[PDB]
């Protein structure tokens, strides 16, 4: 039975201890999310788009390609507006007909990005900076946000240093679109609501509840690997949560 | 020995994990146990199909849904024996000759999805399991349908818009597609496409604002949300019509779904070049008139980017990469 430790608001393993949920066993395939919004396979032409097909005809100049055209000032000639009249002529879309396959492969990609997140190569691949963290995945009892304990940004901010976070959380703070720092994934029924409105002061860091856990955030830009920081409540109820959808 | 139905489920669930290479093997050797009289044969080919178009040997996967067609001519078997209607609508795509040839499978297969429809409706007033379930299965047929008609207008648009009834047959596609699914984006994304190109901008711009407040409220992985290659489209179609506003978000929403797409890069790129371009006519008028310079150097920005994925790619869109070149140029130039 693999178990990962918690850790404590001190920064401290604080002698408890949660069972590893199985979906952090799912196995990574690192191009699985950009493979569902994928066109065409392997296509460098136009992967969104069948090719037009002109026949025993002259193609159109907007054919072929996915740059505008120049375009005369708007106010039989039906197919000459297609072709010509557009800055962009309609294409035939590329449609996966197959779509309980795409369906079931988004789901899979959830849970393949939650068990990279677990994997620290995969995280400092992405850039995150998780030399200082004491173990993947990250957990932190829920007891240091069991209601207005995070609910000052001093607090918050306090908690992602003593587990940690710091590095990245200050990484960010070089040079919303924060996809880039930790992501604070808490069970709204025992954890609440207050915690995220100190985080949210943070900037970096990204709030979501674990049944509202999207590839947007689990894997951003379609690569996996996102820094997570659990609270306990929220890792016992994954296992459950991903199961029920 | 074993069943090869068993193999059918097998490879479906590694085609589903992702794991594309085994669910070939695995699909390979159950249609051997099939062969082309088997019970399900259309099934398998229809499988080998699917896989083969997910591995981008188009080729393999003609032949596949070809060779499942000549089991099922008209379709008429049970989806799980014989494969459904999907096999004719990517011959569709796939066709080499494109326009009629499109055309003709695209209506081979409206017809069983209309037969499939109209059979579930006839289950639905027949004491069903769960009328629920029926409803929602009638939706997802109708939906199919739906996209099936849309995809012959864009071949009427394109591969055989020098046909005299181009705009007539188009007109009768869209009147039928949005009366059966009227909450479907595409339906009214087609709408808009037809529109432009019969030069009604603002009755687009209606359409356009109809199809995106049916999926831009929802959760990014919920079922309504159209697929990529479609929402892409869209954006073409937004930028077309003078909604780049719009088009940022829909362009930021699918970089932050795969931001190794060149040409989406490009169209964010664009689309903020444009907003800059009209930004900047205003700027006597506007309040800030600064604005769009931000907005300039943001598709600077894009562009760049689209330029460095293009290169790590090794993409072949000649006039797209160097048309992101002459717009870059081009904001430097005015500061």
């Amino acid at each position: 039975r693999p178990t990962v430790t918690v850790f404590g608001a001190d920064g401290k393993p604080t002698g408890a201890t949660e069972v590893l949920p199985k979906v952090f066993s799912a196995p990574i395939r690192p191009d699985i999310v950009k493979h569902v919004h994928t066109g065409m396979a392997k296509n460098k032409r136009q992967p969104y788009a069948v090719s037009e097909k002109a026949g025993h005809q002259t193609s159109a100049e907007s054919w072929g390609t996915g740059r505008a055209v120049a375009r005369i000032p708007r106010v039989g000639a039906f197919g000459n507006m297609c072709r010509s009249g557009r800055m962009f002529a309609p294409t035939k879309i590329w449609r996966k007909w197959h779509v309980k396959i795409n369906q079931g492969q988004k789901r899979f990609a959830t849970a393949s990005a939650l068990a990279a997140s677990a994997v620290a190569p995969l995280l400092m691949a992405r850039g995150h900076q998780v030399s200082t963290v004491p173990e993947v995945p990250l957990v932190v009892d829920s007891a240091a946000v069991a209601g207005d304990a995070v609910a000052k940004t001093a607090a918050a901010y306090k908690l992602l240093k003593a587990i940690g976070a710091g590095p990245d959380v200050e990484k960010v703070k070089k040079s919303h679109r924060q996809r880039r720092g930790p992501l604070i994934v808490y069970s709204p029924e025992h954890d609440g609501k207050e915690l995220v409105k100190g985080f949210r002061n943070i900037p970096g860091v990204e709030t979501c509840p674990v049944d509202a856990l999207n590839l947007l955030q689990l894997a951003p830009g379609g690569h996996l690997g996102r820094f997570i920081v659990w609270t306990s409540a929220a890792i016992k109820q994954l296992d459950a949560v991903y199961e029920s959808k | 020995s074993i069943n090869p139905k068993e193999l059918l489920d097998r490879a479906t669930t590694l085609l589903e994990e992702g794991d594309i290479e085994t669910a070939a093997k695995v699909a390979r050797t159950a249609y051997e146990h099939i062969g082309e009289n088997g019970r399900h044969a259309g099934a398998a080919l229809t499988l080998l199909g699917q896989i083969h178009v997910e591995l981008g040997d188009i080729d393999a996967a003609r032949n596949y849904y070809a060779a499942a067609v000549k089991v099922d001519e008209d379709g008429s078997l049970p989806e799980e024996l014989g494969g459904g209607p999907e096999k004719f609508l990517w011959l569709a795509q796939l066709s080499e000759e494109g326009g009629h040839d499109s055309v003709a499978w695209f209506e081979r297969g409206a017809t069983v999805l209309r037969a499939q429809i109209q059979s579930l409706m006839d289950s639905l007033e027949q004491r069903p399991l769960s009328r629920g379930q029926v409803e929602a299965a009638i939706a997802d047929k109708r939906r199919r349908l739906a996209e099936t008609l849309c995809a012959v207008v864009e071949v009427y648009m394109t591969d055989l818009s020098w046909e005299d009834d181009a705009e007539q047959r188009c007109e009768a596609l869209i009147t039928e597609a949005t009366m059966i699914a009227p909450e479907w984006p595409e339906t009214w994304q087609t709408v808009a496409n037809v529109r432009i190109s019969q030069e009604r901008t603002e009755e687009a711009r209606e359409a356009l604002r109809r199809s995106l407040g049916l999926w831009t409220h929802l959760p990014p992985e919920d079922p309504g949300v159209p697929p990529f290659p479609s929402r892409v489209s869209l954006v073409r179609l937004l930028i077309e019509v003078d909604m780049e506003e719009e088009a940022l978000e829909v362009t930021e929403r699918l970089i932050a779904e795969d931001d190794l797409s060149v040409e989406v890069w490009y169209l964010g790129g664009y689309a903020r070049y444009r907003l800059g371009e009209k930004e900047r006519e205003a700027s006597g008028q506007a309040s800030e008139p600064e604005a769009w310079k931000d907005t300039w150097r943001s598709s600077r920005k894009w562009l760049r980017q689209c330029l460095k994925v293009f290169e790590a790619e090794e993409y072949e869109d000649e006039r797209l990469g160097e048309h992101a070149k002459e717009l870059i140029a081009s904001i430097i130039g005015e500061l």
